[PDB]
RNA sequence: ACUAAUCGAACCAUCUAGUAGCUGGUUCCUGCCGAAGUUUCCCUCAGGAUAGCAGAAGCUCGUAUCAGUUUUAUGAGGUAAAGCGAAUGAUUAGAGGUUCCGGGGUCACCUUGACCUAUUCUCAAACUUUAAAUAUGUAAGAAGUCCUUGUUACUUAAUUGAACGUGGACAUUUGAAUGAAGAGCUUUUAGUGGGCCAUUUUUGGUAAGCAGAACUGGCGAUGCGGGAUGAACC
RNA sequence: UGUCAGGUGGGGAGUUUGGCUGGGGCGGCACAUCUGUUAAACGAUAACGCAGAUGUCCUAAGGGGGGCUCAUGGAGAACAGAAAUCUCCAGUAGAACAAAAGGGUAAAAGCCCCCUUGAUUUUGAUUUUCAGUGUGAAUACAAACCAUGAAAGUGUGGCCUAUCGAUCCUUUAGUCCCUCGGAAUUUGAGGCUAGAGGUGCCAGAAAAGUUACCACAGGGAUAACUGGCUUGUGGCAGUCAAGCGUUCAUAGCGACAUUGCUUUUUGAUUCUUCGAUGUCGGCUCUUCCUAUCAUACCGAAGCAGAAUUCGGUAAGCGUU
RNA sequence: GGUUGCGGCCAUAUCUACCAGAAAGCACCGUUUCCCGUCCGAUCAACUGUAGUUAAGCUGGUAAGAGCCUGACCGAGUAGUGUAGUGGGUGACCAUACGCGAAACUCAGGUGCUGCAAUCU
């Protein structure tokens, strides 16, 4: 059957439908792949954290997330090549939206009911968003800046309602700011584990601590 | 206009005369309605308003 | 054909239209289901402290 | 259909409290319950044997009964225009004494009590409860506190 | 459903008073026995013209019957009925169960 | 088809003023009060009975055994939110570790097929630690408090206790606030039992002046000023 | 030939031919019940809302008591392999509890073992549905008698929430009881108290169709027309740009999405009309809109000319 | 103050590692005539407190311990929500006024407390 236009299913109308044990006849999400781009760089290695988000809330549907990502891959790949930055699609569709199924040939009047058991079945999914959500996470390093707000201002097109560009002040996909992450990379406390990082907490056996951190013992030590 | 917590113009329910047509029975309502009125025993109050009630509300002794 | 199946609106304004009111509690509540082995008491204690009240009058 | 069973819509009420499943304290069948005693009613899912019906969870109301293993409790029940009375059989486990009237227990022996010493001397012991007053005059210092000035914040995006 | 042929359970037989041994029998509701009141008046409407002049029972929606029990104490000869729930089938003391028993087909 | 302009059962008279849960109509004035379209049951859904809302007749008393109310205190809830480095269910990315219960490449031979652990992203009406707001139960005494000791076939080992008591002492406040327009009770009967809309919370639907719900208030039954005009809006 | 009986007997007679329902019919049961959600944190709350289920099953899968802990994982043990049985360790329950789901359960409500019938009698009170009616189900008891346990205690069926039925009539049991009224006896019948035979349309008629020959009462409480709400569907338009276009995204298109307009379709609805708005098409005739096919004047092209394509003002004028 | 028997609240008590335990007590421990029970005196039962013994169990302590329990002007007066507006916004929703007001997070603490009885260097 031929896709509903978007504008049916943009408002977050109904009450959160996911897959579930009685959600059974559901399509897969057209969106696969999440993580883009050098998405095994080291946290150093990508700085810049820039952020999509929404203003509004409403409903992202799954396929237009895909169809964006394409989009935003496509330009930020010829411009910096493949592995200038890494993509994080953050929100993910678990809403599944349901159609009507409607019978439109001659005289479909009578073998159709109209409203009758107008219980909708599982045409796609979608995902909810609410005001202040990031959309996609973009990390980069600091001088691939324009490439990065351009090429999300190309997926920005894709989304209905409005969307920011954001350039946060975290170190990357981190949840520290910028100058105090700089102070916590130096004194040592952070080890890599593939993508992003581990911190020493104040708080735990101290011998496992020396297993993880021993730089920290001796940075303050020394 | 106001709001009304009851119900304006509520007439007290109570009879205030015996409406039967009885004239002596009038007349003694007569004189105790002058009696409650112009003593402050409250006996001739409960006479008076016991010479009203109905037949039903008037049981032998 | 098609009517309304169920519909609480004004349900409320009715009750308290005339007051919503409680049971006016009264001294010495009804003993029914009251413990049958207590209650086969009262009537005896009852019967007792009568006599003696009514023996104290003399 | 529709169901309207004698424990429909109780998903949550007579589920046990997080990690208080299980045995329910001793505590309880050692309470002593007198017939005026004012008790609530907090149905412990795990008895099931004399539960009451969803609807008597949390409605406070005085015992009128007394039994081996059960109290007979009355409860005004909203139906139509009046209330009316339930007397329910309840297994002691779903109970438990209510705090607020013996507060109001231990206060009437604190108005004897002060009201006693007002006999003697000091007249006028002004039994009743007081609400909130308005708050009194009073002086504020600024003794090492001068007033320090506040400014409102520009909004940063803080993410 | 198996109940057992024998049962100890009350006897108000004005004797007894007390739980006594009973032999159980599965409720026979016996012949229609003619003459009964109802009968003299069926007969009665029924015979002249007009045909059919009572209901006669069509739409049958239970498959059950409340299997009731005569209970019979054994020493007084006194019979008694208790009632049990709803059975397709029914049997009357019979293959007792074992639970470690192996699987006989 | 035709059977006297009458025919899928003529015409005339009567039973007959047949029956109607259905349609139309139902005649003077003023005054006071004044709704309902909801519960439940019905071969029930165009209708009834029953409860409810209203009137009238009042009756018993005289500021209370009160209240669409608040405070104080004490309960109850599992919604909104929040949570997944918390359970179940999902879920993206990686990082580190295996019995001869698979190396698929030289016998124990690096050997890409695992799960487990520390993280990372996003969730949930039929998930949840936790958890609001509003709404909700009870109490705020004189039918109470305290002391003394009588009844019981009930209870205790007991002349212990439980209930009811008997006699004694309990105003500036008889034990929070505000108000009370009188308070409480009965009888009886009419009409109604087609509703609709607005804010907010909502369910199905793409959506609807759509269908169904919750709270509240309205229109119906209502004029008047405004929205040029309009049943609901102000 | 008369009476009675059995059959046959739409020839004929009478009558019925459920309800709900986004018109009705079909379907389905939303008609009696149950679980979760919807249900908006007391309660109550609907839809032909969603996920499902019930009309049974059990002398044990009831009751009591005793012993132990289950799913799983890991380590091991000839056959033995992932999975035959044994042993140990970790094991908050991830198992089982008859059956749908939910809640609940660790010296247990789970597995095994022992005994038992309380799944008994008399009734009454109470809770849910609620009119505070019945049925159903359930809670607490009392008088009894039993069961189990050493006892406390538990037990008036299933761990709990569903598993079910009025008057009449029949039949069975109990009281050996009442009556048969002019006395008596015995059968017989009728009573009282406890059930059963069933009414699932599940507060309970005994009930098959058609009408295009129809009629009546009505209904816009309800379709077929139009109109109105909306625009899914159809059409039309737009934004972005992966690419096609030899090279080049945008001459012309344009996938992936995404934003709108229209009532030129079909929808969905039941607001207006059922004491009638004459129901398609064609003939004819007028006007209007522009979302332009031609013509006027233009701009763009992968437009040399000509043919064309796109777009602008433009509905004046034509469109057989 | 320790121990035991019975406990109340039911992790501040739990869990995983290490250390310590005078006296008493607890337990481990020794043996199967009788009772009793099991494939198996391992469980249970009996009997000796005798052969020993802290290795356990148990109790206490230790861990920048997980957890759990408190608080915090840490998050956060945030999210949310009651009321109102001829408030903004095409809408989605948002801000405001009068109120109430979380949870996660972070930090700071703590790791049982008692009750009856007997007993103990
Ligand atoms: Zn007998």
């Amino acid at each position: 059957m031929a896709r509903r236009p978007a504008r049916c299913y943009r408002y977050q109308k109904n009450k959160p439908y996911p897959k579930s044990r009685y959600n059974r006849a559901v399509p897969d999400s057209k969106i696969r792949i999440y993580d883009l781009g050098k998405k095994k760089a080291t946290v150093d290695e990508f700085p810049l954290c820039v952020h999509l988000v929404s203003n509004e809330l409403e409903q992202l549907s799954s396929e237009a997330l895909e169809a964006a990502r394409i989009c935003a891959n496509k330009y930020i790949t010829k411009t910096v090549g493949r592995d200038a930055f890494h993509l994080r699609v953050r929100v993910h569709p678990f809403h599944v939206l349901r159609i009507n199924k409607m019978l439109s040939c001659a005289g479909a009047d009578r073998l159709q009911q109209g409203m009758r058991g107008a219980w909708g079945k599982p045409h796609g999914l979608a995902a909810r968003v609410d005001i202040g959500q990031i959309i996609f996470s973009v990390r980069c390093k600091d001088v691939n800046k324009p490439v990065v707000i351009e090429g999300l201002r190309r997926a920005r097109y894709k989304f209905p309602g409005q969307q920011k560009i954001i350039l946060s002040k975290k170190w990357g996909f981190t949840n520290l700011d910028r100058p105090e992450y700089i102070k916590k990379r130096d004194a040592g406390e952070i080890k890599d584990d593939g993508a992003f990082v581990k911190f020493l907490s104040k708080k735990g056996s101290l011998e496992k601590n020396y297993n993880e951190f021993p730089e920290y013992f001796q940075n303050l030590s020394a | 206009g106001i709001d009304h917590t009851s119900k304006q113009h509520k007439r007290s329910g109570h009879r205030t005369a015996p409406k039967s047509d009885n004239v002596y029975l009038k007349l003694l309502v007569k004189l105790y309605t002058f009696l409650a009125r112009r003593t402050d025993a409250p006996f001739n109050k409960v006479v008076l308003k016991a010479l009203f009630l109905s037949k039903i509300n008037r049981p032998p002794v | 054909a098609k009517s309304k199946n169920h519909t609480a609106h004004n349900q409320t304004r009715k009750a308290h239209r005339n007051g919503i009111k409680k049971p006016k509690t009264y001294k010495y509540p009804s003993l029914k289901g009251v413990d049958p082995k207590f209650r086969r008491n009262h009537k005896h204690a009852l019967h007792g402290t009568a006599k003696a009240l009514a023996a104290a009058k003399k | 259909g529709k169901s309207h069973g004698y424990r429909s819509r109780t998903r949550y009420m007579f589920q046990r409290d997080f990690r208080k499943h299980g045995a329910v304290h001793l505590s309880t069948y050692l309470k002593v319950y007198k017939v005026g005693d004012i008790v609530d009613i907090k149905a412990n899912g795990s008895i099931q044997k004399g539960m009451p019906h969803k609807f008597y969870q949390g409605k406070t109301g005085v015992v009128y009964n007394v039994t081996k293993s059960s109290v007979g409790v009355i409860i005004n029940k909203m139906v139509g225009n009046r209330y009316l009375e339930k007397r329910l059989n309840l297994r002691v486990e779903h109970i438990k004494h209510s705090k607020c009237r013996q507060e109001f227990l231990e206060r009437v022996k604190a108005n004897a009590a002060k009201r006693a010493e007002a006999k003697a001397q000091g007249v006028a012991v002004q039994l009743k409860r007081q609400p909130a007053q308005p708050r009194e005059s009073r002086i504020v210092s600024t003794e090492g506190n001068v007033p320090q000035t506040l400014a409102p914040v520009p909004y940063e995006t803080f993410i | 459903v198996n109940v057992p042929k024998t049962r100890k359970t009350y006897c108000k037989g004005k004797t007894c008073r007390k739980h006594t041994q009973h032999k159980v029998t599965q409720y026979k509701a016996g012949k229609a026995s003619l003459f009964a009141q109802g009968k003299r008046r069926y007969d009665r409407k029924q015979s002249g013209f007009g045909g059919q002049t009572k209901p006669v029972f069509h739409k049958k929606a239970k498959t059950t019957k409340k299997v009731v029990l005569r209970l019979e104490c054994v020493k007084c000869k006194t019979r008694a009925q208790l009632t049990l729930k709803r059975c397709k089938h029914f049997e009357l003391g019979g293959e007792k169960k074992q639970k470690g028993q192996a699987l006989q087909f």
